[PDB]
């Protein structure tokens, strides 16, 4: 189930990981602010 | 003898004092040939 | 009745791949004065 | 004007959601004596694009 602002998932063994965007934090990437451009919204991504 | 002087004054003031700048950059650079010591420099 | 407030924040974050393991560890070390680099351990990096 | 006295709203959802496209912010302007005294209307942009 996807990470918050715009991070990418990826499977640990039997487990999930998220390779956050910068400064913004936390297992989901929920926490604290992007930098950088920005787009607004959420870009949707596929289940499998 | 009867007798009665009165008065009321009102005043008022007000100052203002701004700034702001704001500054961007952007370098975008592509180097190809050199050794790479000065190809960075 | 008086109120002040202050916040600042840096972060800072160099990357390096390549680069002689002594030559990496100068030009990765962050300057304040200078965050993008001292223009001669970068070129020192640049050969390494 | 200290045009930074007003609103830094989120910039609007992407106008063409992946070609091209655009968005922009505004500043929330209420108008007060203020406003009218310190050439705000003047100096200040009311949307950035």
């Amino acid at each position: 189930r996807p990470c918050q602002n715009g991070g990418l998932a990826t499977v640990e063994g039997t487990h999930c990981l998220c390779h956050c965007k910068p400064y913004t934090f936390g297992a989901a990437c929920e926490q604290g602010v992007l930098v950088g451009n920005q787009a607004g919204g959420v870009d949707g991504g596929w289940s499998c | 003898t009867k007798v009665e002087h009165r008065c009321t004054t009102n005043k008022l003031s007000e100052k203002h004092e701004g700034s702001f700048i704001q500054g961007a950059e952007k370098s975008i650079s592509l180097i190809r040939g050199g050794r790479s010591e000065y190809g960075a420099a | 009745a008086a109120s002040g407030t202050q916040n600042n924040v840096l972060r800072g974050e160099p990357f390096i791949r390549g680069g002689g393991a002594g030559f990496i560890s100068g030009l990765s070390y962050l300057e304040l004065d200078n965050p993008a680099g001292n223009k001669r351990r970068y070129s020192a990096w640049a050969e390494s | 004007c200290f045009c930074d006295h007003y609103a830094w709203t989120q910039w609007t959802s992407c106008s063409k959601t992946c070609n091209s496209g655009t968005q922009s912010r505004h500043r929330q302007i209420v108008v007060d004596k203020y406003y009218q005294e310190n050439f705000c209307e003047q100096i200040c942009s009311k949307q950035e694009t």
